[PDB]
């Protein structure tokens, strides 16, 4: 078991969580100097040239030693915790893992990391052709996105479907996981989270080809199976049905920017007040959040900065 | 499709909606350029003036004759660009009919 | 202008999400000989012309940064589209050619 040590390391960890008065001296800086400010904190003890994917590199080896250890260093009900988080970021590794293995193309251009499935179970994945040879080399850590995928693979190959399936039942199993450890900050999030996660995946997966009812996913509110289906043929008086949410300011509106920029904000906010609950997993899924959204902002900035973007095409997204 | 430009630009071609892999290589991108319009079957070939192809008169040239897959001036990078309006006004007007 | 405004954003987040679009797509861009070729008479004999019209997409791409993906996906309309402009004027131009070096001629 154990988060004693783990929570320790995480608070001295947020030490070195970068400031918003980071972002504002950042915004009036170009690239080169962007660099020079970013070389003085945590990111930049990973950085490395000049060039922009030379700088996306340098995120991911930070990512890597100070999140992608963490389920690594703890074990028993500790570690089934931290990873729930990290099955999210490994389920964008899977689905690219087996877009390379089936339409032939090289390991290569995908996007790994390490955590509960590491860079090797990747590669051993990928060195196992047979789609029995794939489905047992996933089962030996006997993780959630295994289970979801021995049963969602019998019925079907066709890889598109596969992962919307995938998708589907690994959110079922997880949903009940994550309420299941009754702790109330997660419970809070996971709601809304979950909500946002179902309006954003219609945005982002429409025209497809596929099934609407296979995107939609287990800690819903107002929203069910047909109102996702009206959604994904693009119609957004769904949202004007849609109400009890913190979001619902959000409704009314078409333009993609302004709904995206709500729904992250909130759940920012919503996770920060993770560490009125840091015993257990509260401390550690808030240090997650805060670090993927510095990330995010670190590639925004830069970016912007490079190419000479306007100030304001980031500003308003940096200050929530 | 082939359509190559800058870096940021270029990820989209990536994508759909145009297909490429390419950015800059030269001065218009010549190492890709040449090579790949030699086959020609591309859906279409697209060079962005983030490269500029000055001469564009060494492809067709070359090629002597295919208005099929060959290059489309559009822009390529931003700068509040829409400036291919008085860019291709004495484009037009200089070397074909009446000057400006 | 908005064609380049949410591109030029994107390039870090993703860049093998290429694969994503492209794969998860049922038709949505022809590699090779997609596009809509177009025979023409005109002085200079048969020229054939043609226009960019192939399906290009819009909000079809999932990953990337939330905002700027699905913004970048829409810009595909203003590809394709706006280069049909292009794809008959400039066309015209090469027509036009033949007209004048014969006519000066």
């Amino acid at each position: 078991d154990d988060f004693a040590y783990l929570n320790a390391r995480v608070r001295v960890r947020r030490g070195t969580l970068l400031k918003e008065s980071f972002f504002q001296e950042a915004l009036d800086l170009s690239f080169a100097d962007f660099l020079r400010l970013l070389s003085e904190t945590v990111y930049g003890g990973e950085l490395a040239g000049q060039g922009l994917p030379d700088v996306d590199r340098a995120v991911l080896r930070t990512q890597a030693k100070l999140v992608g250890d963490l389920p690594r260093l703890v074990t028993g009900e500790a570690r089934e915790a931290v990873r729930l988080l990290l099955l999210r970021n490994d389920l964008h590794n899977l689905q690219a893992l087996l877009r390379a293995k089936a339409t032939g193309r090289p390991f290569e251009e995908v996007l790994l990391l390490p955590g509960t499935l590491r860079e090797e179970v990747w590669r051993q994945a990928y060195e196992a052709q047979d789609p029995a040879g794939m489905a047992q080399v996933l089962a030996v850590p006997g993780h959630p996105l295994a289970r979801a995928l021995r049963a969602v693979l019998r019925e079907t190959q066709d890889l598109a479907r596969v992962e919307a399936l995938l998708a589907k039942r690994f959110f079922e199993d997880v949903a009940k996981a994550a309420k299941g450890l009754d702790q109330p900050a997660l419970r809070d999030y996971l709601a809304l989270e979950v909500d946002a996660e179902n309006l954003r995946t219609a945005f982002k997966l429409q025209g497809s080809g596929l099934a609407p009812d296979a995107f939609f996913l287990k800690g819903g509110r107002f929203v069910d199976r047909v109102r996702f289906a009206r959604l994904m043929e693009g119609d957004y008086a769904v949202l004007d049905e849609l109400s009890g949410t913190p979001f619902s300011g959000l409704s009314g509106v078409r333009d993609l920017k302004a709904l995206e920029r709500g729904l992250r904000c909130v759940l920012l906010k919503e996770a920060k007040k993770g560490v009125q609950d840091p015993l257990g997993v509260g401390l550690v899924l808030a240090y997650v959040k805060e670090r993927e959204w510095e990330a995010v902002r670190l590639r925004l900035l830069a970016r912007r900065a490079y190419f000479g973007l306007p100030r304001a095409q980031v500003e308003e997204e940096v200050v929530c | 499709m082939a359509v190559i430009a800058d870096p940021e630009t270029a990820q989209g071609f990536r994508l759909a909606g145009l297909e490429g892999y390419g950015a800059s290589s030269a001065e218009e991108a010549q190492s890709l350029l040449e090579t790949l319009v030699e086959r020609g079957g591309y859906a279409l070939v697209a060079v962005d003036e983030a490269l500029l192809p000055d001469p564009e008169r060494a492809v067709e040239r070359l090629m002597r004759g295919r208005d099929l897959p060959v290059l489309l001036p559009i822009a390529g990078l931003k700068e509040a660009f829409q400036g291919h309006d008085v860019e291709g006004y004495m484009r037009e007007l200089v070397r074909k009919t009446i000057g400006f | 202008q908005a064609a380049k405004e949410a591109y030029a954003a994107l390039l870090l987040a993703q860049a093998f999400d290429g694969p994503e679009v492209v794969a998860g797509a049922a038709l949505g861009v022809p590699p090779l000989e997609g596009v809509e070729a177009e025979v023409e008479n005109v002085w200079g004999s048969k020229v054939p012309r043609l226009k960019a019209t192939f399906p290009d997409g819009a909000l079809l791409s999932p990953v990337g940064t939330p905002a700027y993906t699905l913004e970048a996906s829409r810009a595909f309309r203003r590809y394709a589209e706006a280069l049909i402009r292009v794809a008959n004027t400039e066309t015209r131009l090469k027509k036009i050619g033949e007209e004048i070096k014969k006519t000066t001629r």
